[PDB]
């Protein structure tokens, strides 16, 4: 009985059964009108709902809220809940059947070129992807990797960027090209925040005391974890 | 057209066009005076701050800092443009008024709309009901808001943000024996305490910890190449928001005012108060300061009370960001007031299309 409208940039789309809510994206569950489309009596408790996807970013959020207000905006009576995937009321959960699955329709919002410059920590692996051609430094890629003592490996060499100190994980079987390009990441992240950094370039197997429990701190404290 | 959204605080301003994800234009609020405005003025007079605490009390200065907002750092001509301003919690009913009388006489937009900073941030949390904490440069406020209208009799208000935790780090890191007098140090203070402060979990442990062993400490490279090393600064320069005494004040640290902010609302909503506490505003920034907050909510609230923390990481210009978002749905700009209803009815037209 109730209606369900997913949130598509600016828009509002009513979509039927099966639901599969994107983990990316908002809904609206609209339980405030009588089966024939007319506002249920303020006896019957109207709701509107408006379900979080955990990945979901503002515009999607910020969208699904306003169209709950503009339905209480015609009809006060109805009382606006905001349900968070996983942790949804059981109320809510009994009045629409769902799951869950992963993906995202991107927002509406164009996107700025604009540095929030807020502390963040990532861990990248820098590798040659063909070392059969003779060279270590013409087929460098730089992939994020998750923060933790599991992503290092000999092989390669990997930049840690906890903000205002930036490690430079040399491998023991890693290659020339890598180190290079390695430090000048490096190099790159400590000059686009004014020098302030420290930076060091640490060997395999000779990591200062310190390493392996800043490692760790990091990986807790991300607070951008993507 | 693109809608304006242009989010005057005390310490920055925060400028674009409704539909982007951020503010092309983030300038400090100051003015020189024959006007030098934002970085053109603090190298530059007599500097002078038009909005203190949140509110607007130099409409000379302020007119200045909107012209410069359209003119030099949008580059817009503002007749064409509808323009949403925000304001601070408990705005005076006047000063809404000039600053709607300014918008249509001065600056002739078709349009325009005041929204109260604090909604637009939870609109951008994807909620209706809720209560904000907005932590910026002059200003803290909580303001419980329920279904989208904020609750003035509930809102409190710390005079103590992030200015003050500046200078706080700068009075302490001088007492050490660094000095900071020039443009760049005063702002080299900031720095530090934007890229190094925390919220300590524990305050007395981590003082313990700091005194017997250098795990907490931190380094910091100076623009010549010189060092500084701080360490229990680090996370006493942001306590100050939990015990205001650390700078002198007599008054209740942020997270007594968030619990007594929830107590004056009706015993009805309060659970879902407690719920949706969303962070809002740069000062909010620090890490730890939600694992803080929640654990210093769950020592006030009743012990079955479900406490949850939301602070998005784009929450520094969240304001903004909901102001750009609801700038962009017909639904919303419907209720804007035009020039056309200003001409006919005068600056007093705001208290009924805008709250
Ligand atoms: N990552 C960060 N950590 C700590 N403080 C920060 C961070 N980023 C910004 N700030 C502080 O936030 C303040 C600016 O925040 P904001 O723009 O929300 O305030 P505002 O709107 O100008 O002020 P107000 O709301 O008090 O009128 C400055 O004091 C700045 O130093
Ligand atoms: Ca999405
Ligand atoms: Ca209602
Ligand atoms: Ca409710
Ligand atoms: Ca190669
Ligand atoms: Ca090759
Ligand atoms: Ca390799
Ligand atoms: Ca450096
Ligand atoms: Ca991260
Ligand atoms: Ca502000």
């Amino acid at each position: 009985m109730v209606k369900v409208l997913h949130v598509q940039g600016k828009k509002l789309k009513e979509v039927q059964s099966p639901y599969n809510f994107l983990n990316g994206d908002v809904y609206v569950i609209d339980d405030s009108k009588k089966p024939d489309g007319s506002d249920k009596d303020p006896v019957d408790s109207p709701k509107v709902y408006i379900w979080l996807g955990s990945k979901a970013y503002a515009d999607d959020r910020g969208v699904g809220a306003w169209a709950a207000k503009m339905l209480d905006k015609e009809n006060q009576a109805i009382d606006i809940d905001t349900e968070v995937e996983g942790k949804e009321s059981a109320e809510f959960k009994t009045i629409v059947d769902f799951s869950v699955v992963e993906g995202d329709t991107p927002g509406f919002l164009k996107h700025v070129e604009v540095n929030f410059q807020d502390v963040d920590y990532e861990m990248y692996r820098v590798y040659d992807t063909d070392l059969s051609d003779g060279s270590s430094s013409d087929d460098i890629e730089i992939d994020p990797v998750p923060l933790s003592k599991n992503s290092l490996k000999s092989e390669d060499v990997f930049v840690i960027d906890g903000w205002n100190d930036i490690y430079v994980w040399i491998g023991s079987k890693s290659q020339v090209g890598e180190k290079a390009a390695g430090n000048r990441l490096a190099r790159k992240l400590d000059t686009e925040r004014k020098r302030t950094p420290m930076v060091y370039t640490v060997n395999e197997g000779l990591e200062p005391n310190g390493f392996f429990e800043f490692l760790e701190k990091l990986e807790q404290e991300d607070p951008k974890k993507q | 057209t693109t809608a304006l959204v242009c989010d005057n605080g005390s310490g920055l301003v925060k400028a674009g066009f409704a539909g982007d994800d951020a503010p092309r234009a983030v300038f400090p609020s100051i003015v020189g005076r024959d006007s030098y405005v934002g970085d053109e003025a603090q190298s530059k007079l007599t500097l002078k701050y038009p909005i203190e605490h949140g509110i607007i009390t130099n409409w000379d200065d302020m007119e200045k800092i909107w012209h410069h907002t359209f003119y030099n750092e949008l580059r817009v001509a503002p007749e064409e443009h509808p323009t949403l301003l925000t304001e601070a919690p408990l705005n005076p009913k006047a000063n809404r008024e000039k600053m709607t009388q300014i918008m249509f006489e001065t600056f002739n937009v078709p349009a325009m709309y005041v929204a109260i900073q604090a909604v637009l941030s939870l609109y951008a949390s994807g909620r209706t009901t809720g209560i904000v904490l907005d932590s910026g440069d002059g200003v803290t406020h909580n303001v419980p808001i329920y279904e989208g209208y904020a609750l003035p009799h509930a809102i409190m208000r710390l005079d103590l943000a992030g200015r003050d935790l500046t200078d706080y780090l700068m009075k302490i890191l001088t007492e050490r024996g660094y000095s900071f007098v020039t443009t760049a140090e005063r702002e080299i203070v900031r720095d530090i305490k934007e890229k190094l402060c925390y919220v300590a979990l524990d305050f007395e442990n981590e003082m313990a910890t700091a005194a017997s062993s250098s795990s907490l400490e931190k380094s910091y490279e100076l623009p010549d190449g010189q060092v500084i090393t701080i360490g229990n600064e680090r996370f006493r320069c942001p306590e100050t928001l939990f015990q205001p005494s650390f700078i002198g004040m007599e008054s209740a640290g942020i997270h007594e005012t968030t619990y007594n902010s929830i107590m004056k609302c009706d015993i009805d909503i309060r659970k879902d108060l407690y719920a949706n506490n969303v962070m809002s505003g740069g000062t909010t920034m620090y890490p730890g300061i939600a694992d803080r907050m929640q654990k210093e909510i769950t020592a006030l609230a009743p012990s079955t009370m479900k406490i949850k923390i939301i602070a998005p990481p784009e929450r520094k210009y969240s304001v903004w960001i909901g102001g750009s978002i609801l700038a962009s749905l017909s639904t919303f700009q419907q209720m804007w007031i035009t020039k056309q209803e200003y001409d006919e009815a005068g600056p007093s037209i705001v208290h009924r299309k805008c709250f």
